[PDB]
C-alpha cells in the first residue's frame, strides 16, 4: 500500500543518512528518543525527501512532528 | 577514459622501473637538486627596471663589475680594534684582491683612513667593508663569491679577542640559500612523520603510511632530478625561495594527490570495490580533478606576468615545470605504485565510522537554511575584511631568518654597536652625459641629496660631498685641491674616470624595507627629478639602484601580477569546469567564493602573526600565499563541485548533502595534510617561508571547516538554475514514484 511504500522511502533516507538498517524501522517509535536522530538529521530527512519526491515540509514545522505517525501523516495530507 | 589507466597500470612494472632509472641518472651524472640550484640561481635585482639599469650603467662608466651583487664583512670584538686587526684586515684585503673571478671589484672604505669614519662604529667595536661580487644579487656567481669570501675568512686565524663575520644583502641572500637547503631535509622528515601520524588516524594503519612515504619520497626525487636537468643545460632558472617552495609543495601536493587517490580508494573499498576496479573508479574520479588542479598551480606560476624580478619569472616557470613534473609523477607513478604495493592484503584498511556522519549533519544546515547560514558565511569573510584597514606588510628579511645563521648573526653583530640600516645602503644616479669635474657641478650635486634627505628616515646619506654622511651644508672645494691622489682615492669611488654617473649612497632609518622606507622611493625619484630641473642635468634618467628601490620596483608589479593570475587562473579554472562539467557562471562563483574568503584568510593570518605574535606580513608572504590559496582553494572547491556534479542526478539540494558526506573526510584529512605540512616551516630557519605556510595553511583550515563546509555550497543552493545553466537545470529530478 501507499504507507508502506513512503514508510519504506523513510526507512531507507534513515539507513543513508546515519546507518540503521530499515528492517527495525517502524511506525510505532520517536527519532530523538530510540534513533539518536539530531534536529539536523530530522533536516536532512526534510530535504532529501522534497528533492528526490514532490513533497515540502516547511520550516518551523519538522519540531512538532515527534514520532514516525506525525511524519508519514504529514506527508500523506499533501 | 579506460585508455589512459590501460596504458599507466598495464605497464606499471616497465614504467616504474623507467622512472626509478631516470631519476638515478638524474640524480648520479646530473647534480643534485640543491647544487643545481646553486649553480643555477637567478638574480634578486631586476633585469628590465631602473634600479638595474641604474647598476649596470655604474658598472659600465666606473668599470668596478657589470653586475649589483655587494656582499658586507663584519670585525667585531670585545674592545676597540688596534693595529693588530687592521694588519689582518689589509692581509685579508690583499688575498681578496688577488682573487679575480669571483670578485668583480673592492668598494674599501676601512683601510683608507680619509674614509675609515665611514666603516667604523661609534663606539669603535665594530667595522665593515663593502665587495662587489661577480653575477647578480642571489646569482650563482654571487653565492660562489660569497662562499670564496666565507673560505677565505675562515682560512685566516683570527686575531684573540676579535671575531668576524658575514653580512650584506647579497650575503643574506646567500645564507638564505644555504638554510634553505640545509633545512630541506629536515623539513622532509617532519613532513613524512606528520603524514605517518595523520595515516595512522585515517587509515587505521602504519604500512599503508610507510608505502606513501616511498611514493611522495619517490615523486619528491623524480622532480628533483627533472628541474636539475633543465637547471643544468642553462634552460630555466632557480632561486632559493623557488627551490624550497617548490621541494615542500611538491611534497604536500604528493601527499594530497595521494590523499585523494587512495581516499576514493578507501571509499571504494567501503562501499566493496575490488582492488581492480577500485582503481580505475579512483581514476575517473580524481585523476581528472588533480589534472586540472596540477595545471592550475602551473599555469598560474608560470603566468606571474612579466614582472621586473626573476623572483616571479623565474620563480613561476621553474615551479610551472614542477609542477608539471609532479601531477605526471602523480598521474603515471602513484596508479602505477599503487597498483604494484597495494596487491598485497591486511595493507589498507577504512575508518568510516564517526566521520561520515558528522559531514553529513552539517550539510543539512545548508538547504534547509541557505538564507542564514550563506550570510553568516559571508559576515565571517566581512569580519576578517575588517582588518584590512589596518593591514600592513613588511619587506624586510632579516626579522623573517634566525639569529644563529652567520649573516644574521653579523647583522646582530652590527646592531649592537651600529644603530642605522648601514647594511643596506642605497644609490641613485644623474647621467649628464658631460663632464661633471667643475666647481659650480660639485656646488650643485649637493642638491639632489639635500632633496633626498627631506624626506623622513633619510637622516643619513652617504654621498659623493663625505663619507661620512653627515648633512652639513652644500660642500664646496677649490679647484686648487681638485685633483690630488688623496681626494682620487674617493673620486674613483663616487664619479666616472671622465665623468658620466654620480653615485648617491644612502642609509635609511629604521628598517629600511618597511612601507615607509619603499613610499620613500616615490619622493627620492620625484625629488631627484624636481632638483635637475631647472639645472644642467635636466633631462637625465633617474635610475635608482639599491635594495629600497629594488624593493619598490618590484612591489610595483604586485598588483600587475596579482590581477594577471586572478584572471589567467581563474579562466584556466573556467576550462577546466567547462570541460569535466557543465557551467559558465558556476566556474565564476567557484573563483568568487575563493576571492571573498582570501580577505578572512588575510584576517586570520594578520591577526594571529601580527595581532599576536607581533610580525607583519613579508610581500612574498602576499603574491605567493595569494596565488597558491587561489589554486588550492580553487582544487578543493573544483573536487566539491565535481562531486556535486557526479551527485546532481538524485537532485541539487541532496547532492550538497551527498556531495559533502562523501567528500568532507577525505578534502578535511588533505587539508590538514598541507597545512601541518606548510606549518612545518616554523622550524625551516626561513620565517618568510614559515609565514607562507603558515597563512596558507589557515586559510585551507578556513576553507576545509568554513568555505568549502557551508560558503560554496549555500550559493549553490540559493542559486540552482543559474549554477549549471548552460546544461539545463531541473532542481528537483523528474518526481519518481516511492
Amino acid at each position: 500500500a501507499t504507507q508502506e511504500e513512503i514508510i519504506a522511502g523513510l526507512a531507507e533516507i534513515i539507513e543513508e543518512v546515519t546507518g540503521i538498517e530499515p528492517s527495525e524501522v517502524t511506525p510505532e517509535k520517536s527519532f530523538v528518543d530510540d534513533l539518536d536522530i539530531d534536529s539536523l538529521s530530522m533536516v536532512e530527512i526534510a530535504v532529501q525527501t522534497e528533492d528526490k519526491y514532490g513533497v515540502k515540509i516547511p520550516d518551523e514545522d519538522l519540531a512538532g512532528l515527534r514520532t514516525v505517525g506525525d511524519v508519514v501523516a504529514y506527508i500523506q495530507k499533501l | 577514459r579506460p585508455f589512459i589507466p590501460r596504458m599507466i597500470r598495464t605497464f606499471a612494472v616497465p614504467i616504474i622501473l623507467g622512472w626509478l632509472v631516470t631519476i638515478a641518472v638524474l640524480n648520479v651524472t646530473v647534480p643534485q637538486l640543491e647544487t643545481v640550484g646553486q649553480i643555477q640561481a637567478v638574480s634578486m635585482s631586476p633585469d628590465a627596471a631602473p634600479s638595474m639599469i641604474s647598476m649596470k650603467h655604474i658598472g659600465k662608466v666606473f668599470e668596478e663589475g657589470d653586475s649589483d651583487s655587494a656582499a658586507m664583512i663584519v670585525l667585531e670584538g670585545q674592545r676597540p680594534l688596534g693595529d693588530a686587526a687592521h694588519a689582518f684586515y689589509d692581509q685579508m684585503i690583499g688575498r681578496l684582491q688577488a682573487d679575480t673571478t669571483h670578485v668583480q671589484s673592492l668598494q674599501d672604505f676601512w683601510g683608507d683612513p680619509l674614509t675609515a669614519t665611514g666603516a667604523q662604529s661609534s663606539d669603535g667595536k665594530a667595522a665593515y667593508v663593502q665587495v662587489k661580487l661577480a653575477g647578480n644579487q642571489g646569482e650563482s656567481l654571487a653565492n660562489e663569491s660569497v662562499e670564496a669570501v666565507k673560505t677565505i675568512v675562515e682560512r685566516l686565524a683570527p686575531p684573540p679577542g676579535v671575531k668576524v663575520y658575514v653580512t650584506g644583502s647579497a650575503a643574506l641572500v646567500a645564507d638564505q640559500q644555504q638554510a634553505g637547503d640545509r633545512s630541506l631535509q629536515v623539513i622532509e622528515a617532519v613532513t613524512f612523520t606528520v603524514i605517518i601520524v595523520m595515516l595512522l588516524l585515517v587509515y587505521r594503519s602504519i604500512i599503508t603510511s610507510a608505502i606513501m612515504l616511498t611514493m611522495v619520497v619517490l615523486g619528491l626525487l623524480a622532480t628533483r632530478g627533472g628541474v636539475a636537468f633543465l637547471g643544468f643545460h642553462r634552460i630555466i632558472g632557480l632561486s632559493t625561495f623557488a627551490t624550497n617552495l617548490l621541494v615542500v609543495l611538491a611534497i604536500a601536493a604528493a601527499t594530497d594527490y595521494a590523499i585523494f587517490l587512495i581516499g576514493r580508494y578507501q571509499e571504494a573499498r567501503g562501499l566493496g570495490q575490488d582492488r581492480e576496479s577500485a582503481y580505475y573508479t579512483m581514476f575517473g574520479g580524481t585523476a581528472h580533478v588533480v589534472l586540472g588542479s596540477g595545471l592550475t598551480i602551473a599555469g598560474a606560476t608560470f603566468c606571474l606576468s612579466f614582472t621586473r624580478l626573476p623572483y616571479f619569472q623565474t620563480l613561476g616557470v621553474p615551479l610551472a615545470i614542477g609542477m608539471v613534473i609532479v601531477v605526471a609523477a602523480a598521474l603515471t607513478l602513484g596508479p602505477a605504485i599503487i597498483a604494484v604495493t597495494s596487491r598485497f592484503g591486511k595493507l589498507l584498511e577504512p575508518k568510516r565510522m564517526a566521520r561520515v556522519r558528522g559531514w553529513r549533519k552539517v550539510g543539512a544546515a545548508i538547504v534547509r537554511w541557505p538564507g542564514p547560514i550563506l550570510v553568516g558565511a559571508v559576515a565571517l569573510a566581512l569580519v576578517g575584511l575588517l582588518t584590512l584597514p589596518g593591514y600592513r606588510t613588511n619587506y624586510n628579511d632579516r626579522n623573517y631568518l634566525p639569529a644563529d645563521l652567520p649573516a644574521n648573526e653579523g647583522y646582530a653583530a652590527a646592531e649592537r654597536h651600529f644603530s642605522q640600516a648601514r647594511m643596506n645602503p642605497e644609490v641613485l644616479m644623474v647621467e649628464s652625459d658631460h663632464d661633471m669635474r667643475n666647481s659650480a657641478d660639485f656646488l650643485v650635486i649637493n642638491k639632489i641629496a639635500k632633496a633626498i634627505f627631506a624626506v623622513e628616515g633619510i637622516s643619513r646619506v652617504q654621498a659623493i660631498t663625505r663619507p661620512d654622511g653627515k648633512p652639513i651644508e652644500s660642500f664646496y672645494l677649490p679647484p686648487e685641491v681638485f685633483d690630488n691622489p688623496d681626494f682620487q682615492r674617493g673620486l674613483e669611488q663616487f664619479l666616472s674616470p671622465d665623468g658620466h654617473a654620480v653615485r648617491f649612497i644612502i642609509s635609511h632609518e629604521g628598517d629600511p624595507m618597511s612601507q615607509a622606507g619603499i613610499a620613500r622611493i616615490a619622493k627620492i625619484k620625484t625629488a631627484a627629478k624636481e632638483a635637475i630641473k631647472g639645472t644642467p642635468l635636466e633631462g637625465s634618467a633617474i635610475y635608482l639602484g639599491g635594495t629600497a628601490a629594488m624593493f619598490k620596483d618590484l612591489s610595483d608589479g604586485n598588483t600587475y601580477d596579482l590581477m594577471i593570475a586572478g584572471i589567467s587562473a581563474l579562466c584556466l579554472i573556467f576550462i577546466i569546469m567547462l570541460i569535466t562539467t557543465r557551467s559558465v557562471v558556476a566556474a565564476a562563483v567557484i573563483v568568487g567564493t575563493v576571492v571573498l574568503s582570501l580577505g578572512a584568510s588575510f584576517g586570520l593570518s594578520v591577526l594571529i602573526w601580527q595581532h599576536i605574535l607581533g610580525i607583519e606580513l613579508h610581500w612574498l608572504v602576499l603574491a605567493m600565499a595569494v596565488i597558491i590559496l587561489l589554486a588550492v582553494g580553487a582544487d578543493y572547491n573544483l573536487l566539491l563541485v565535481a562531486r556535486l556534479k557526479e551527485e546532481i542526478h538524485a537532485g541539487i539540494n541532496t547532492g550538497i548533502i551527498r556531495a559533502m558526506g562523501g567528500s568532507g573526510s577525505v578534502v578535511t584529512a588533505a587539508g590538514l595534510v598541507f597545512a601541518f605540512t606548510m606549518m612545518s616551516f616554523a622550524v625551516s630557519e626561513l620565517t618568510v617561508m614559515a609565514q607562507v605556510g603558515t597563512t596558507i595553511g589557515m586559510g585551507l583550515l578556513f576553507d576545509t571547516l568554513i568555505v568549502r563546509s557551508f560558503m560554496t555550497p549555500s550559493i549553490a543552493a540559493l542559486l540552482g538554475k543559474w549554477f549549471w545553466w548552460p546544461q539545463v537545470v531541473r532542481q528537483r529530478p523528474i518526481p519518481q514514484p516511492w
